[PDB]
RNA sequence: AAACUUUCAACAACGGAUCUCUUGGUUCUGGCAUCGAUGAAGAACGCAGCGAAAUGCGAUAAGUAAUGUGAAUUGCAGAAUUCCGUGAAUCAUCGAAUCUUUGAACG
RNA sequence: UGAGCCCGGGUCGAACGGCCUCUAGUGCAGAUCUUGGUGGUAGUAGCAAAUACUUCAAUGAGAACUUGAAGGACCGAAGUG
RNA sequence: GAGACCGAUAGCGCACAAGUAGAGUGAUCGAAAGAUGAAAAGCACUUUGAAAAGAGGGUUAAAUAGCACGUGAAAUUGUUGA
């Protein structure tokens, strides 16, 4: 609801993180292997 | 914008606290001005933190060197400046009390301890 | 809803009315534990995090648990 | 091993189901839901006779 | 055949330490032949690779091409030698990975340290070949 | 690669498309209609099927399909007008016809001497 | 909004009449740092923040 | 009483209960066919 | 005759079997004895120039001190190293430190 | 005789076989068998109610269901606010 | 440190960001998923296409290896030939 706390916001916003795609930089490191963000 | 942890060590208390101040008034100036055009301002900001994390690491060096020359001859130490080891081993007897003996057993391995024999064949 | 978020475990397993986890019974000092789950066991060992201190002991181990510096050391 | 195709929670459907009789896995949000199991003939199931 | 028991044997194990060994041990095993000159002059045979080293590649397509080393990719153990490169399709020039052991060195780049690291292989050497002969 | 590997790639023109999302049975049967025809012949046949004109024959597809006199053209009661197919084989015989232009061949000499539809892996 | 006021006063001069703060979605906070009408926020931002 | 449904339909391959049952139910097949028949058989036979 | 149905062949599809490989598992054997109120095991949130996860660390935050080695890291960009040197390194070792909120959890 | 064995042609790229003994998780058409994949049915059944949509211009490669304007309808303050 | 063990439907559920994704109010349940090439040398450039892509041209020993990437059976399907 409107009404929350800052410590449910954080964790709220550590959740829009994780959802975030994958970085180009990191498919072209040797020896890597992830493609698609899961 | 590097400094050596060599040169730190040689260096005294007052001087330790004006080469902090002015690292972090650095950093603090560059930091505001960093938000635009970050750069080969980057490193310099990187090296900045390294060379904050050196000085506090020496000063904490120093201060505790002097504390355990202070603490030398005194029953209590700080838990900080106690030896770690693990629990079991800090609650352990002492090695001088595990070794105490008995005046009895004493006397008797004082008078008949064990002797060097060989048996021919 | 039935259940909330439990502090100690982080799972939605702490009952409201109870106020108990259901997973690790928070309110008592022992963490939940059964021999008839050894899938549950094996969830939460040590093991499955991140062994802050644990981790250290073994290379202390080796070495003797010694104290001090290096001979020579600046 | 000698848990080996054993640490799973499986149970037959029936005999009225138009389907096999053999130990089936529980849930229901995973491809493993459904599948047989604890069975010779099984994907990811025990072996006859586990060597010992 | 191996004796001592802290030596194992496994193609497991060997081939698991050399692709996930780390950075000080690959320089070891990133080492290079030196040149039948410097062999007679040092009395050293093998000795790790490092930049400033010049090398002639006697193994792979680039027959007997000479040329300074520019970079030792430990990561991939490789090393990049000067003027022995391929061009991508736009045409610019990317380097060709060249095995050390596939180099031999012909001049060898000289500091105090590696001075220190010729005299200890030359002692042992020396140390064993009168053991042998005497 | 392609499939009918008795053509010298020098005297021919070809165009490929894959995954594309049409139906199969439709596609198949539009194909199979402009077989061997002239390349200009093809275009005019696959623009009236757009504007239904002229009517595609289901020859193998064509379970419980209706019945149209533009079919009496070939000889089938049924026919129909896969407008989404004809698009897709219009691309290709223009993308082929480029090709052929490149190369230096004569447009208005060239036949479709091999066209083929095969199915894709499935959504 | 008290340790904002006297960061900003010790160690760019700057001063301020009210500070007005929120947290972002994200985690970090933000504020609104009103000056006195003496001073010029203009001149202060592009010579002590790099800012245009 | 007891419902009888076919395993047929779409009640062939069927976790738990047939959509339109209300009570106590029991499911068939033709794999149970062949079974009344045998226990039929055995106990004409014993008596 | 064509079309359709069927059989075979060539090519092409669908699908992922077979062969080959393996920083994985499984079993046996050997040396050794080391968690925690000096705050453990577990949970959470932060930290990279460009990172979501895994991993590492804790506002000194993909890390500090010390020791050894001896010239890198690398996907890109930017700094280095004067190399005749207290000294690169996502290096190894490791005796000194920093170590946010909780959790036996303790105003 | 048979289970099978051998060769030729094509594809492929890194290991394999004959002899004789030893050993076994060693030979499938079925088990409403397990997992995976794929068919006919089939371009078939079907894609519901909320009366209702229409004209020009713009965007755009592409406009019945995107926008502007105009028309024709509607919720009718216990609302489709 | 080893094996007359298993070799990706096998071997631990997990050879992979696996007790993960996901399901359940909860206790708990619980997967699928390895392989381009010696080296990315992962196709410059030209042309058609709105684009996705296609065709030339090129790298390579090989593209009958183009990241839907070693080899590529059968079921099932297209074209051609009878
Ligand atoms: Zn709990």
């Amino acid at each position: 609801p409107s009404h929350k706390t800052f410590r449910i916001k954080q964790k709220l916003a550590k959740a829009q993180k994780q959802n975030r795609p994958i970085p180009q930089w990191i498919r072209l490191r040797t020896g890597n292997t992830i493609r698609y963000n899961a | 914008g590097k400094v050596k942890a060599g040169q730190l060590w040689s260096k005294n208390k007052e001087e330790l606290t004006k080469i902090l101040g002015e690292l972090k008034t650095e950093l603090s100036q560059l930091r505001i001005q960093k938000i635009s055009s970050s750069g080969a301002k980057l490193n310099k900001i990187h090296d900045l933190r390294k060379s904050i994390a050196r000085v506090l690491t020496v000063i904490n060096a120093k201060q505790r060197a002097q504390l355990r020359l202070f603490y030398k001859n005194k029953k209590y130490l700080p838990l900080d400046l106690r030896p770690k080891l693990t629990r079991a081993l800090r609650r352990r007897l002492s090695k001088e009390d595990a070794s105490r003996v008995l005046e009895k057993t004493k006397k008797r391995l004082t008078h008949f301890p064990q002797r060097k024999y060989a048996v021919k064949a | 809803k039935t259940h909330g978020l439990c502090r100690r475990c982080g799972r939605r397993s702490l009952h409201n009315q109870k106020k108990v986890c259901a997973s690790c019974g928070y309110p008592a000092a022992k963490t939940r534990k059964y021999n008839w789950s050894e899938k549950a066991k094996r969830r939460k060992v040590t093991g499955t995090g991140r062994m802050r201190y644990l981790s250290t002991v073994p290379r202390r181990f080796k070495n003797g648990f010694r104290t001090g510096v290096p001979k020579g050391a600046r | 091993s000698e848990k080996a195709g054993h640490q799973t929670s499986a149970e037959s459907w029936g005999t009225g189901r138009a389907v096999a009789r053999i130990p089936r896995v529980s849930g229901g949000g995973t491809h493993r839901a459904g599948q047989g199991a604890f069975g010779n003939m099984c994907r990811s199931g025990r072996m006859f006779a586990p060597t010992k | 055949m191996k004796v001592r028991p802290t030596v194992s044997s496994s193609r497991r194990k060997a081939r698991k330490a050399h692709f996930s060994a780390p950075s000080s041990v690959r320089r070891v095993i990133m080492s290079a032949p030196l040149s039948k000159e410097l062999r007679e002059k040092y009395n050293v045979r093998s000795i790790p690779i490092r930049k400033g080293d010049e090398v002639q590649i006697v193994r792979g397509a680039h027959k007997d091409k000479e040329g300074k080393v520019t970079s030792v990719y430990r990561l991939k153990y490789v090393i990049h030698v000067e003027r022995v490169t391929r061009e991508k399709a736009t045409g610019q020039t990317v380097p060709i990975g060249i095995h050390p052991s596939n180099v031999v060195i012909t001049k060898l780049h000289l500091d105090k340290d590696r001075e220190n690291i010729l005299a200890r292989i030359k002692a042992g050497r020396e140390q064993v070949a009168k053991a042998k002969g005497k | 690669r392609y499939a009918a590997t008795e053509i010298a790639p020098t005297k021919s023109a070809r165009a490929r498309g894959s995954y594309l999302r049409v139906s199969f049975k439709n596609t198949r049967e539009t194909a199979q209609a402009i077989n061997g025809w002239k390349l200009q012949r093809a275009l005019t046949f696959l623009q009236n099927v757009i504007d239904k004109k002229e009517a595609v024959p289901m020859r193998r597809y064509a379970g419980s399909t209706g019945r149209t006199a533009q079919g009496k053209q070939w000889g089938v009661s049924r026919a129909r007008w896969p407008v989404k197919s004809a698009q897709f084989l219009i691309g290709l015989l223009k993308n082929a016809e480029a090709n052929a232009d490149a190369k230096g061949l004569d447009t208005g000499n060239l036949i479709i001497k091999h066209i083929q539809v095969n199915q894709a892996p499935k959504q | 909004k008290a340790q904002i006021k006297q960061a900003l006063k010790k160690l760019y001069d700057i001063d301020t009449v009210k500070i007005n703060t929120l947290i972002r979605p994200d985690g970090t906070k933000k504020a609104f740092a009103r000056l006195t009408p003496d001073v010029d926020a203009l001149d202060i931002a592009a010579t002590k923040l790099g800012l245009v | 009483q007891v419902k009888v449904v076919k395993a047929t339909g779409a009640n062939r391959g069927i976790k738990g209960r047939p959509k339109g049952v209300k009570g106590r139910y029991k499911m068939v097949d033709g794999r149970m066919k062949k079974e009344m028949r045998a226990l039929k058989r055995l106990a004409k036979k014993k008596r």
